[PDB]
């Protein structure tokens, strides 16, 4: 085919929203992820009738067969479209995921949010306490500026126009509460178990003329979901800024010394720099660089690197330690760093001197809650009060933090994977932080 | 039925000379209800270190990726420290 450019997609919703559905159609008529248990079923789908199946039937029977656990490929899926080579998420449920949404590996650039047109269901969906919600809100929290929304179900509705634009109207105030605004949101109507806008333009709505959307540049039309994800905006990657590779393990092999792995967050890590180990401070030169299985020149933002060191024990550096150019903004610790904490639903109240466990990129230490600097209006960043003294689900504050072990952070701003937090407590994450500056 | 989700995990180890196959069947000995193993690969990741892929399905409810996490890791002679590979819904 051409060659495409890579992008993130977490798709949240309800639990019978029917998401899984629309996200199991994509991956199956657009990727390639478990196609022999697929190739099984359709086959075997020749019972049912003289050979016609319903795709929906066949992704059924696959998620009937991971459960057993004897499906080959992993939970890692891909899709492609007329440009892009999609890495999608179907929000899961469980809430250790919550972590992972917000110090995993590659934060979404879009979030899709797939709402079941269904009278009672709809309404059901979005609740102020409703899991759906939280996805939303951290994603707009965590920078995820781009959404599309698909009313599916459509077909339950008998796809009737006027409860297609009360579910916007309802839809648009929903996402406007959490800081999106409507007029970028494409709200797409589909049916993600007939097909119905998926791929292909429906035909049991003669009075839909398709979505749209506001931009920078102007306004983006289209009919299809294919096609909203398609008009997904390019995001900037981070090529050109300074390096930075938090360290996930550190190894140590005869004949060839430490060497060190994780991922390459920002700019670009070649054999013949010299970098630092922070907040350690050691310092040496990149013997060379390995992923998977060969050899490589050079490592880019996102790649899983092993790369080799001379003169530095596997006892000075060691996980949660960030690597970057000596001779380039070089990383360092810090006596201390201010944050924006947003407080998610949970049974409590925090005031100075909490100190809960912080989960930045690889890094785990306990950090204080030194001081509560400010309340904020979340959606504006405007100061509501100084001091407060405690804050509640909800609340939005500008927070000092004092890391209990030496730590390595970053700004949101100049490198978003090391800005972001996650706050540890209650057997859940309690709280999502994003920093705004730092003491180095 | 019950809420559930696929998770894939990286468990490494702590050199390229630890037993491959000790470490997974000490993960797949780890007996906990709602939680179900599946497939698992060797994969090279540079200098001749490989580390263990193993998929899961848990029930959100029941299984706790942290908890289990760190069960895995109690195995000092051959895990070095786990990390989410990634993880969907079912
Ligand atoms: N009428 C109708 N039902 C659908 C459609 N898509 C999915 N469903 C059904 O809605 C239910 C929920 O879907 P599911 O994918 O499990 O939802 P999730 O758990 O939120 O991902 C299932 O019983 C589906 O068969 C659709 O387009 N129309």
């Amino acid at each position: 085919g051409k060659e495409k450019s890579h992008i993130n997609v977490v798709v949240i919703g309800h639990v019978d929203s029917g998401k899984s559905t629309t996200t199991g159609h994509l991956i199956y008529k657009c990727g390639g992820i478990d196609k022999r248990t697929i190739e099984k079923f359709e086959k075997e789908a020749a019972e049912l009738g003289k050979g016609s199946f319903k795709y929906a039937w066949v992704l059924d029977k696959l998620k009937a067969e991971r459960e057993r656990g004897i499906t080959i490929d992993i939970a890692l899926w891909k899709f492609e479209t007329p440009k892009y080579q999609v890495t999608v998420i179907d929000a899961p449920g469980h809430r250790d995921f919550i972590k992972n949404m917000i110090t995993g590996t590659s934060q979404a650039d879009c979030a899709i949010l797939i709402i079941a047109g269904g009278v009672g269901e709809f309404e059901a969906g979005i609740s102020k306490d409703g899991q759906t919600r939280e996805h939303a809100l951290l994603a707009f929290t965590l920078g995820v500026r781009q959404l599309i929304v698909a009313v599916n179900k459509m077909d339950s509705v008998k796809w009737d126009e006027s409860r297609f634009q009360e579910i916007v109207k309802e839809t648009s105030n929903f996402i406007k509460k959490v800081g999106y605004n409507p007029k970028t949101v494409p709200f797409v109507p589909i049916s993600g178990w007939n097909g119905d806008n998926m791929i292909e333009a429906t035909t049991n709505a003669p009075w839909y003329k398709g979505w749209e959307k506001e931009t920078k540049a102007g306004v983006v039309k289209g009919k299809t979901l294919l096609e909203a994800i398609d008009a997904i905006e390019q995001p900037s990657r981070p090529t050109d800024k300074p390096l930075r590779l938090p360290l996930q393990d550190v190894y140590k092999i005869g004949g060839i010394g430490t060497v060190p792995v994780g991922r390459v967050e920002t700019g670009v890590i070649k054999p013949g720099m010299v970098v630092t180990f922070a907040p350690a401070g050691v310092t040496t030169e990149v013997k060379s660089v390995e992923m998977h299985h060969e050899q490589l020149e050079q490592g880019v933002p996102g790649d899983n690197v092993g790369f080799n060191v001379k003169n530095v024990s596997v006892k000075e550096i060691r996980r949660g330690n960030v690597c970057g150019d000596a001779k380039n903004d070089p990383p360092k610790g810090c006596a201390s760093f201010n944050a924006t904490v947003i407080v998610l639903n949970h049974p409590g109240q925090i005031s100075a001197g909490y100190s809960p466990v912080l989960d930045c990129h690889t890094a785990h230490i306990a950090c204080r809650f030194d001081e509560l600097l400010e309340k904020n209006d979340r959606r504006s960043g405007k100061k509501l009060e100084d001091h407060p003294k405690f804050l509640k689900s909800g609340d939005a504050a500008l927070v000092k933090f004092v890391p209990s072990k030496p730590m390595c952070v970053e700004a949101f701003s100049e490198y978003p994977p090391l800005g972001r937090f996650a706050v540890r407590d209650m057997r859940q994450t309690v709280a999502v932080g994003v920093i705004k500056s730092v003491d180095k | 039925p019950a809420a559930k989700s696929i998770v894939t995990l990286d468990v490494k180890p702590w050199d390229d000379e630890t037993n491959l196959e000790e470490m997974v069947a000490n993960v797949k000995a780890i007996e906990m209800e709602g939680l179900t193993w599946g497939a698992h690969q060797f994969i090279p990741i540079g200098f001749g270190i490989k580390k263990l892929q193993i998929n899961c399905v848990v029930e959100d409810d029941k299984v706790s990726l942290d908890d289990l996490q760190q069960s895995i890791e109690e195995d000092e002679d051959h895990v070095q420290s786990t990390d989410i590979a990634a993880m969907q819904a079912l």
